């Protein structure tokens, strides 16, 4: 599945509902710590709409339990990422993926 | 609900190019959705809407053809990573 473990705090109150879109401030690293991917380092967020299988499973179900300012660590299963086939030339097979996610605001 | 001005044409192929590539790893199947939109915009805006799209958006997208013209040569995927960056850019301002 997904872990979820808060790094710092949100408001507790303003989750994310279906129908708006995630602001997120995000750094993707495999299990080791190697760094793949990371919004932060490119100064630009992260915007994405939630439930509409738009990112992996890991997302849909971790980023949907997080509050508004919220940042947290997501370890995320492979079957929760990309599984057997993974993501050719960024992420192997049966990889498990570590996000930190910042919730910045919804619109 | 025939695509027939750019900004429609781009939305409906770009969700479909995305799809291909990043939920079934069809880098193949993505060229072939994206190479004629491209080939579209290289015969020039005909009309005043067409016009202002590619003042818009002409530049963004031809830099994305470029990074994927990269990747034709490196094989390396990060350059279609840069240019999906490009394209949701664009995805996003016309939704
Ligand atoms: C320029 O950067 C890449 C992202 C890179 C690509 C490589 C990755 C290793 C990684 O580096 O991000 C990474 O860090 C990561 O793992 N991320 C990203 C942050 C969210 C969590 C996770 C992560 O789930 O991303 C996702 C899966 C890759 C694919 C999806 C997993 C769920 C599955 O149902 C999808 O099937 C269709 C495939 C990519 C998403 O971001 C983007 C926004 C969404 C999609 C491509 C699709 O939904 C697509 O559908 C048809 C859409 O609707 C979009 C809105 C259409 C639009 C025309 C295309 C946008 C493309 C944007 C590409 C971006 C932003």
């Amino acid at each position: 599945g997904v872990q979820v473990e808060t790094i710092s705090p949100g408001d507790g109150r303003t989750f994310p509902k279906r129908g708006q879109t995630c602001v997120v401030h995000y750094t993707g690293m495999l299990e080791d710590g190697k760094k793949f991917d990371s919004s932060r380092d490119r100064n630009k967020p992260f915007k994405f709409m939630l439930g509409k299988q738009e990112v992996i499973r890991g997302w849909e179900e971790g980023v949907a339990q997080m509050s508004v300012g919220q940042r947290a660590k997501l370890t995320i299963s492979p079957d929760y990422a990309y599984g057997a086939t993974g993501h050719p030339g960024i992420i192997p097979p049966h990889a498990t993926l570590v996000f930190d996610v910042e919730l910045l605001k919804l619109e | 609900g025939v695509a027939i001005l750019w900004h429609e044409m781009w939305h409906e192929g770009l969700e479909e190019a995305s799809r291909l590539y990043f939920g079934e790893r069809n880098v193949k199947g993505m060229f072939e959705v994206l190479e004629p939109l491209h080939a579209m915009m290289e015969r020039g805006p005909q009309t005043l809407k067409e016009t202002s799209f590619n003042q818009a958006y002409g530049r963004d997208l031809m830099e994305a053809q470029e990074w994927c013209r990269k990747y034709m040569k490196s094989g390396n995927v990060k350059d279609l990573t840069q240019a999906w960056d490009l394209y949701y850019h664009v995805f996003r301002r016309i939704s």
